[PDB]
């Protein structure tokens, strides 16, 4: 419902909320919208849950085969696999997917795949129903070559605004940092971003 | 035609399977030993022709993250078996949600070899496969499969022409006392020393290829990482 | 035991593959040299002067970065190149990146090995030398009718393969630090001219191609023009 | 790459014999002596185990398998064929009987299915008969305890006490020498152990033989199944009182 | 050299006009025992040779009889079932490339049109009614 | 819906050591009666199956289950049991997941081994409802439920069970427009099976 | 396929005495939301072909991948793949039209309007149109979608018939194209201020101008409008 | 030979004897000569009859308005190959609106011929072909063998007693290449070349066929009285 | 229908109601909604009863085959993947909503699956028509430090609340407790707070009341 990915200076941070609603009722108050595809190169998905889970499983299997047979996949390879899966089933699935990854050569890459199967790189990406309320703010407060803490603060502010102004979005704020050091998981509770 | 297709001879034998077994022997010897929490495989990298690129001449394949395989026999059938094993492991992980155990993959490859030996339109593969891993429920594990569809697990194993000497030395060592070393480097050095005892030729860093299966993952050792054990063995 | 494709001999050999290798032995000389960046050279027998010069190209291009030469039954090599083009196109469609040279070599090896598993087909009667440049650098590979392939610093096959192998070994020993691109082209021309001596009483045409970083932008291009004439003159001088 | 092996590889000889089936029987005969004894409260299946190499772990390979919680099997002949046939029988026991009627198939019907599978290999195209002879031990509510033998020809026969392998004749003679009407499960186990010890050339311990029993009930193993494969320690304890 | 292992081309004629496989199967049956299954409530069959193929054919006959009963709501006549089984056995003697069945069948059946009848059939596919064995 | 075109009523009750299954006899096209001799209770060995709904589907299910029962008896050389037949009916109904038969099948009988009475009901797609008191199907299921919730006592004698089930069936049919035209009651005991016809108004 | 999700905007093109000019903006609208910017909708094929695509952009990427594959295929076993056996605008347009018609006949169309522009090997300017349903036609001036209603009337004021083509210089055509783009930005709610322009000339060749911006706009008079009465 | 029952068997020296028999089937056919210049390409064919009461079999088949061929060997295989070439040319003209190049047709025929020499259950073709064409790169002449080998030459000859025509073409190579302004002169050169292969035979209006293609010249066949002035 | 699942420190508990209805009429008042997929893996289902039962039986048969093939204990993740793939293959036409819970060598697991194949994890889950009351009770009385008895009381409370406050639920409460290292899970109607009162008058007819035409 509120999904984001930003590449600052040393890697990529992907952030999301944790609210899953089956209508006006909250079906899952704390859901993990961040799914691992490989060790690196993994981000969050929006839209229908079943389609996104199936696409994520298929992409994970395909990239496992790619790693076993031809070396190590890049972020663009995962973006292409997602694009093919979304485009060939254009009339069958409604997912919407952002893919974020890290590698030594490029040091952080993001790809956006909306409904219809198109793919765009962009320096930062926002998606979901709540992101509609943060289009201006994210445009007014994004800079290239930021530090990790500044990126965490920017994601926290944007996701807090999205949670506040969207009914179907917002539990806790989950963040994943992918850099050369490794993969780091962060969680921010409502008492933090609401104040 | 009992000697040309996989049909029974009057005495009840399959000659094509035996011929594939003969074809399993270039004459590279390989060894596999399991320790406390790791498994080590070593193979001979014989490249007498200087035109070949040494890094591309290998008989060890990383099937999955935790499983490694060493093949004895011609390399085309080895690559065929490696690709099949990789596909089966990936399919198992996708379908069942957890990593394929080493013995399960060995059983699947044995079933495929049996199917090859059962149909008259498919010849048996002339290779011998050894799968090594650290299974999450069984610890270190070594399983060998042959062109006859047979497969079984080993405390330690050796494949090649003069495998009898290595097997005799290993069984004598086990009668004396797995390996009680908690670090895989010690197990690698022990395997190298045992191979030197059985096949004495003073292996250099370019005459060996080593794969190590630990709990986290399976990997292989480069020539620079290979020459450190023999220096350590010599300095002891 | 030499009548079917997928029958093991009592000693474990496949005689059909060996006969395919014998068929390869009758082919013309084709060589490939890898430099630091790669270079492919082929000899075309001029059976008669009626043939139009520079109209029977034998070196083939896969994608925009793979170059392939073959010795043996030319139609078999063309069929293998078509299959390789299909596989490269499928890989590029599925992953959006040009297929790495080791992956292409593995695909070709799997295809050739599958062509030795049944008696309804026969093994390919060609040996292929193919290479190029990818993100990991410059690669050269040699594939045989049995399906086994290896990477080489220098490779050669055909009637005059032994002299070419000796020259390649001498060049490798004399250049422990590698070769440039133009020097590699000149050496390939010289080796082709020296290996042509297995026929002598037959005119021949030299065809050279290269694919390296710089001077070709990582793509495969045929050596044509003043450079080819300089290479021919250098080969004739030696 | 086409199969083009549609014709059958097993045909009749001028004397009326099927050569491939006879050769499969010959391959079976040069195997390992496996025996089965039916009692009033169970059925015992015993076999000998060989060591391919001293370094090989014998417990990684089991020569007796559980087909259903109440039906088990043993083989004499080619091991990989037995393993593939066990997998096929396990699949058939579910995809043909249990998924329709909600119950595990009776022993006779499962033996019929296995015999049909083995017969399909002697008449279809581009195949060879399985080089194994199977002993099936089972229990069902209406038929009681049953023991069957299935040959490579696909013909199955019910037996009260049978044996196959190299020492099949001597083991059969020993079993038929004294077979009473009051045999118990432990009496059957003792007789099987004695016959296996007589047939074997030595090294008769708990780690060189494999035994399984069908009977009674094991709710402790439910998590009950009537199939119990005895552990090595229990076999050693029983041999200490032999 | 796709597959030259065809076992004497089972479904061909001899130079004298005979079928070798059928005669060999008849020899195999004659070398078997001397002649117990229920096809339905009114028909029984005795088998000779290759009990597995006999069981397969008996299952097929049971399926055919039950199909006839479902279709017509009447018990199948003995002759129809015997003819169907004989045609099934003859089919393998003319096409398919497989070996013929090695089973001889003796059917005893009662219908409402003939009042107790007996038949016999062989691998050649020819069935004959007999007053007594 | 096809289940309310031909009409029908089937009920089943349990007794001390016996069961009872009763059904109506009316068969009509919508509001026009056609036949008054259309029994809806069939027998397979010692089990009884009462089907309500579309008459063609009832006949098709009867023929298919007779086929399956004959093949099962031939293969296993024994009569089917009510629980095994219930599982078979459920599986067969679920086989037509997207093309289900518009039927109201009900299974009753006494197990040969245990001797326990057994009654079960099914929906159109094969969901087993194993109830120890009674099972109801037809176009007047609510009336049968109201009649059977009261008037029913556990472990009733067959003589009293007959009266109870007959009164319930008659009073349920009298308030249903698409059921009637006579009634048939089976009292199933240990290899006894007594069949009776009831007297009722012809609407 | 059945409905476009991310859609492009008008593509305009015209012929001048020595070649063709084709321009298109760089917007990736998502309905009423201008979601994506910097999307190139002019695909150069060879040194003599430009393909302009309007409509669904996922299908645009699909057919540009098809064009890349076609370019790769044309070079196979073709020693003259860059001199005389190279691809031409006519061949590319025929392939695209065949693909579009085949997609239409299967009720699975590519939601695009495509303009193919270039110079033929004999010096003749090629400029043709295709879309879904496989409808094809040619004209001295072409425009897709919204620009078909506003850009065409202006361009036809300069090149009205065939005989006007030899009388039009490249400067006049480029000025007309820029003015048409400014008008489209004035009156189209799905338009963007930035656009790309390609010129194909028989003599000079292919000239590509990216990151162009609409300028010299008029807004001063808006200070004098107040209320609605 | 034990290695001759099928095409999927290699000889111990690495030979395919079925392909060799297919090649020998060509040697038992009539002689056909092909030549070309910068502007035109010409095929000359000598036809045969069963007897005096039968007609002469056609030896030249048109594939497209810019490409044609002449056959030597099994006529039905030539018909199959010509139909395949017509289909390929039509596909190229429809999908891309481009005239198919002669080299592309050569590659297609090479691939199709190869596909019949490697799979069990089939046989190689038994006809040799001389294909002429004109395209954007000029005039082209190609020689096709059933083994899949396709060659490009200024002139060639196939069939029986073809060595005389080939020797004449080799000797006069420097002459017929420059014949561009006169198609009839090139036709005369081809006729004189094929005359060297005649074994006590005379060219008549009944056994001579002449096909020509050129720059401003659709593929045109002359037979019967059309070849009266070329004799 | 109400189904709840609560994960305590070293195991899971699954509880359910026992009422199955068609429309506004109660079909069966003692339906069993706890399904045994594996001796240590149990699932409960809501929605179409036939679809849930068939899917559970098929997945259980496949799980048993897998356990026989691998000579290993079945895992909850395997059943989860099989169920979700099977449900997704039918695009939600198989209307089953499942709560799966089990104990395996990797620990204790609890998941929820929807009819379209989507899955989720949690420490306490509720499904069915009356799932909102059970969810409110769980949110009111859940803590991360739970023992076996506290969990078995929480599940009963949630099921009882869902029974009382939803017209689609009623009758008794079925419980199933899975703990690491032991079987248990044999509750079978722990609570039965819907006992019907005795009827005011007996309605046993005297013999001979019904008229019989023929026998």
């Amino acid at each position: 419902t509120s999904i984001m990915a930003v590449t600052f200076k040393d890697g990529v941070i992907l952030g999301a909320d944790s609210r899953t609603t089956t209508g006006a009722y909250i079906a899952n108050r704390v859901t993990d919208k961040l799914t691992r595809v490989h060790d690196k190169i993994w981000c969050c998905r929006s839209g229908s849950a079943a389609d996104t889970q199936a696409i994520a499983d298929i992409v994970q299997y395909h990239l496992e085969l790619y790693t076993s047979q031809y070396g190590t996949p890049s972020t663009e390879t995962a973006a292409s696999v997602f694009k093919e899966l979304c485009y060939e089933n254009k009339d069958n699935l409604t997912a919407g997917i952002i893919v974020a990854g890290y590698d030594d050569k490029n040091k952080g890459e993001v790809y956006t795949i909306p409904l219809g199967g198109s793919v765009h790189k962009l320096p930062y990406a926002i998606a979901g129903s709540g992101s509609t309320f943060i289009y201006g703010y994210c445009d007014k407060n994004f800079r290239e070559n930021m530090s990790k803490e500044e990126t965490v603060d920017f994601i926290k502010h944007s996701l807090s605004q999205a949670i506040k102004w969207d009914g179907s979005s917002g539990g806790v704020i989950r963040m994943v940092v992918l850099t050369a050091a490794g993969v780091e998981r962060l969680i921010f509770y409502p008492d933090e971003y609401e104040q | 035609y009992d000697r040309h297709i996989t049909i029974f001879s009057p005495e009840g034998r399959l000659y094509q399977v035996e011929y594939a077994f003969k074809a399993t022997n270039t004459n590279i010897n390989s060894l596999a030993v399991r320790g406390k929490d790791c498994t080590v495989v070593i193979s001979q990298k014989k490249v007498p022709d200087k035109l070949l690129d040494p890094t591309t001449v290998s008989y060890i394949f990383c099937i999955s993250r935790t499983i490694g395989m060493v093949v004895n026999g011609p390399i085309p059938d080895a690559r065929n078996a490696a690709l099949r094993a990789k596909a089966e492991a990936a399919e198992f992980r996708y379908k069942y949600g957890y990593d394929m155990p080493c013995d399960v993959l060995a059983k699947r490859m044995a079933n495929l070899s049996q199917i090859y030996t059962q149909r008259a339109y498919m010849r048996p593969l002339g290779v011998i496969l050894t799968f090594v891993s650290v299974d999450e429920e069984l610890g270190p594990s070594i399983y060998k499969t042959d062109p006859a569809g047979y497969y079984v697990g080993y405390k330690a194993t050796a494949t090649g022409p003069k495998q009898q000497e290595i097997t005799t030395n290993l069984e004598n060592h086990f009668k004396k006392s797995h390996i009680n070393e908690e670090s895989w480097e010690k197990v690698v050095e022990f395997a190298i020393t045992h191979m030197i005892d059985a096949l004495g030729t003073e292996f250099s860093k370019n005459d060996l290829e080593v794969g190590v299966a630990t709990k986290d993952k399976f990997f292989t050792l480069s020539a620079e990482n290979i020459e450190e054990r023999l220096v350590a063995i010599a300095e002891q | 035991y030499d009548l079917s494709n997928s029958v093991f001999s009592p000693d474990g050999r496949n005689f059909q593959v060996e006969y395919a290798v014998k068929a390869v032995e009758n082919g013309t000389t084709s060589i490939g040299i890898k430099c630091n960046d790669v270079v492919f050279a082929v000899e075309k027998l001029i059976t008669s002067k009626l043939l139009v010069p520079q109209k029977n190209v034998k070196i083939q291009v896969v994608d925009r970065h793979i170059g392939c030469v073959y010795s043996g039954l030319i139609p078999d090599g063309r069929h293998l190149v078509n299959r390789g083009r299909e596989e490269a196109a499928s890989f590029k469609k599925l992953y959006k990146t040009p297929i790495p040279i080791p992956a292409f070599a593995d695909r070709l090896g799997q295809y050739v090995q599958a062509h030795t598993l049944y008696n309804s087909v026969r093994p390919f009667g060609v040996s292929t030398i193919f290479g190029g440049v990818d993100k990991n650098g410059a690669h050269l590979y040699m594939l045989e009718p049995s399906g086994s392939y290896w990477g080489y610093k220098g490779a050669a096959t055909g009637k005059g393969r032994q002299s070419a192998k000796a020259e390649l070994e001498k060049l490798v020993d004399h250049h422990p630090e590698g070769l440039s691109a133009r020097e590699a082209v000149k050496q390939a021309a010289k080796i082709i001219y020296l290996a042509h001596e297995d026929n002598k009483e037959k005119d021949f045409e030299l065809e050279i191609s290269w694919c390296s970083l710089s001077e070709t932008n990582g793509l495969h291009k045929f050596v044509k023009g003043d450079l080819l004439q300089e290479a021919i003159d250098f080969a004739q001088k030696e | 790459m086409t199969d083009r092996y549609s014709f059958s590889l097993t045909t009749f000889s001028p004397s009326g014999k099927l050569g491939q089936i006879d050769y499969a029987l010959t391959a079976v005969k040069q195997g390992v002596t496996s025996l089965g004894i039916k009692a009033t409260n169970g059925v015992v299946i015993a076999t000998e185990k060989k060591s391919s190499s001293p370094l090989a772990m014998s417990e990684t390979l089991s020569k007796v398998s559980l087909l259903t919680p109440d039906i088990g099997a043993v083989y004499s002949g080619m091991g990989p064929d037995y393993r593939v046939l066990v997998d096929k029988s396990r699949k058939v026991a579910h995809t043909s009987y249990k998924r329709i009627y909600g119950e595990y198939p009776p022993t006779k019907l499962l033996v019929s299915e296995v015999a049909k599978i083995m017969q399909e290999a002697t008449q279809s195209g581009g195949v060879r008969p399985f080089g194994v002879s199977l002993l099936i031990a089972g229990h069902d509510e209406f038929n009681g305890f049953s023991l069957y033998q299935v040959d490579p020809s696909g013909s199955y026969f019910p037996w009260k006490a049978t044996a196959i392998g190299k020492g099949s004749v001597a083991a059969k003679t020993f079993l038929e020498k004294r077979w009473n009407d009051e045999l118990e499960l432990e009496d059957a186990i003792h007789i099987a152990l004695l016959t296996l010890k007589e047939s074997v050339e030595g090294e008769f311990n708990g780690d060189t033989i494999e035994l399984a029993i069908i009977g009674d009930e094991n709710p402790d193993l439910l998590g009950g199944p009537r199939f119990r494969k005895l552990t090595s320690q229990e076999i050693n304890d029983r041999l200490e009182a032999l | 050299m796709g597959s030259r292992r065809y076992d004497s081309r089972t479904t061909i004629f001899s130079p004298e006009g005979r079928l070798y496989q059928v005669e060999y199967a008849l020899e195999s049956i004659s070398h078997a025992g001397t002649a117990l299954y229920k096809l339905n409530d009114k028909i029984a069959v005795a088998v000779a040779g290759l009990t597995a193929d006999a069981e397969i054919l008996i299952n097929t006959a049971r399926i055919h009889a039950q199909n006839y009963l479902k279709t017509y709501n009447e018990d199948i006549p003995v002759e129809i079932l015997v003819r169907r089984l004989s045609d099934i056995k003859q089919g393998y003697t003319q096409h398919g490339g497989l070996r013929p069945f090695g089973v001889s069948f003796i059917y005893a059946g009662y219908d409402d049109r003939y009042g107790y009848q007996l038949y016999t059939s062989n691998p050649s596919g020819n069935y004959t009614g007999w007053k007594a064995i | 819906d096809p289940s309310s075109i031909n009409g029908g009523i089937v009920v089943a009750m349990t007794g001390k050591d016996c069961v009872a299954i009763a059904c109506d006899l009316r068969l009509g096209s919508q509001s026009l009666g056609v036949s008054n001799k259309f029994e809806k209770i069939f027998h397979y060995g010692h089990v009884f199956l009462g089907i309500t709904g579309l008459a063609t589907d009832v006949t098709t299910l009867n023929e298919m289950f007779r086929y399956k029962t004959n093949l099962y008896k031939l293969k296993e050389e024994r009569a089917i049991e009510p629980e095994t037949f219930t599982q078979l009916v459920s599986s067969s109904l679920y086989e037509r997941r997207f093309g289900p038969y518009f039927v109201g099948p009900v299974v009753a009988g006494i197990n040969s081994k245990s001797g326990k009475p057994f009654i079960a009901g099914f929906d159109l797609i094969g969901c087993i409802d194993e109830a120890k008191d009674f099972i109801v199907s037809g176009t007047a299921s609510d009336q049968l439920f109201g009649m059977c919730e009261s008037l029913y006592e556990p472990n009733l004698e067959p003589e009293d069970l007959f009266e109870t089930i007959s009164q319930a069936l008659l009073n349920a049919a009298d308030r249903d427009a698409l059921s009637g035209w006579g009634a048939v009651v089976y009292i199933i005991k240990k290899d006894e099976v007594v069949k009776r016809y009831l007297k009722m108004r012809q609407d | 396929t059945q409905q476009p999700i991310v859609t492009g905007t008008s593509v305009i093109s015209m012929k001048y005495d020595n070649g063709v000019i084709i321009a298109a903006d760089n917007l990736g609208s998502y309905g009423s939301l201008l979601r994506f910017n910097g999307v190139e909708r002019l695909i150069p094929v060879g040194d003599n072909t430009v393909v302009g695509i309007s409509g669904d952009i996922s299908d645009m990427q699909h057919i540009e991948r098809l064009l890349k594959d076609l370019v790769t295929e044309n070079a196979y076993d073709n020693p003259l793949a860059d001199a005389e056996e190279a691809l031409e605008p006519s061949y590319i347009f025929e392939y695209l039209a065949t693909v579009m018609y085949q997609r239409r006949s299967k009720m699975n169309p590519l939601w695009n309007a495509i303009i193919v522009a270039g110079v033929q090997s004999n010096g003749d300017q090629f400029l043709r149109y295709v879309n879904l349903l496989g409808v094809t036609y040619s004209s001295p001036t072409l425009a897709t979608g919204f620009g078909a209603h506003m850009a065409n009337p202006l361009l036809r004021k300069v090149v009205d018939r065939e005989s006007d083509i030899p009388k039009t210089t490249v400067q006049v055509a480029e000025e007309a194209i820029v003015n048409a783009m400014r008008v489209l930005y004035y009156r189209d709610a799905r338009s963007s201020r930035n656009f790309s322009l390609a010129i194909i000339d028989k003599n000079t060749g292919l000239t590509f101008k990216k990151n162009l911006q609409v300028e010299n706009m008029k807004w001063d008079f808006a200070k004098d409008i107040k209320g609605y009465g | 030979n034990n290695y001759d029952g099928d095409t999927v068997t290699f000889s111990p020296t690495g030979r395919l004897f079925q392909v060799e028999y297919a090649l020998e089937a060509i040697k038992q056919g009539s002689v056909t000569v092909g030549l070309r210049s910068n502007t035109h390409a010409v095929l000359v064919a000598l036809k045969r009859n069963a007897d005096e009461l039968s007609s002469y079999q056609k030896k030249i088949i048109k594939c497209d308005e810019h490409m044609g061929l002449s056959l030597a060997g099994l006529a039905p295989d030539a018909r199959v190959l010509s139909n395949y070439l017509r289909q390929q040319c039509n596909y190229s003209s429809l999908v891309f609106n481009r005239k198919l190049a002669v080299e592309r047709a050569g590659h297609l025929l090479c691939d199709k011929a190869q596909k019949n020499t490697q799979s069990y259950g089939g046989r190689p073709y038994g006809v040799g072909l001389l294909i002429i064409g004109y395209d954007k790169s000029g005039a082209h002449l190609l020689e096709f063998q059933p083994s899949g080998n396709v060659t490009e030459l200024y002139g060639t000859a196939i069939g029986a007693r073809s060595q005389g025509a080939k020797t004449y073409l080799e000797r006069t190579l420097d002459t017929f290449i420059k014949i561009d302004g006169n198609p009839d002169e090139l036709i005369k050169a081809g006729v004189e070349a094929i005359s060297q292969s005649l074994r006590d035979e005379s060219l008549t209006v009944d056994n001579l066929s002449i096909a020509i293609v050129g720059k401003d010249t659709p593929f045109t066949i002359y037979d019967g009285e059309a070849v009266a002035k070329y004799i | 229908t109400t189904i709840v699942g609560v994960k305590f420190n070293n195991g899971v508990v699954i509880a359910a109601d026992t009422r199955s209805t068609q429309g506004p009429i109660v079909a069966d008042k003692n339906c069993a909604k706890l399904h045994r997929i594996s001796p240590k893996i149990w699932c409960a289902g809501a929605g179409t009863a036939a679809d849930t039962e068939a899917v559970t039986q098929l997945i259980g048969s496949n799980i048993e085959l897998h356990s026989l093939y691998t000579s290993r204990e079945p895992r909850v993740v395997s059943a989860l993947q099989m169920l979700k793939q099977h449900l997704f293959k039918y695009q939600g036409h198989i209307g089953a909503y499942l709560i799966v819970a089990g104990v395996d060598p990797t620990g204790s697991h609890l998941f929820s699956i929807h009819a379209h194949g989507s899955t989720d994890v949690g420490y306490y889950l509720s499904l069915g028509s009356g799932s909102l009351a059970a969810m409110a009770v769980l949110e009111s009385h859940w803590k991360q430090d739970l023992t076996k008895e506290e969990a078995i009381k929480l599940a009963s409370d949630a099921i009882q609340a869902g029974i009382w406050n939803d017209l689609g639920s009623g009758s008794n409460v079925d419980v199933c407790v899975m703990e690491i290292g032991k079987d248990a899970e044999y509750l079978r109607n722990y609570l039965t707070p819907n006992v019907r009162e005795e009827k005011q008058k007996s309605y046993k007819f005297p013999r001979g009341t019904t008229a019989v035409l023929k026998e």
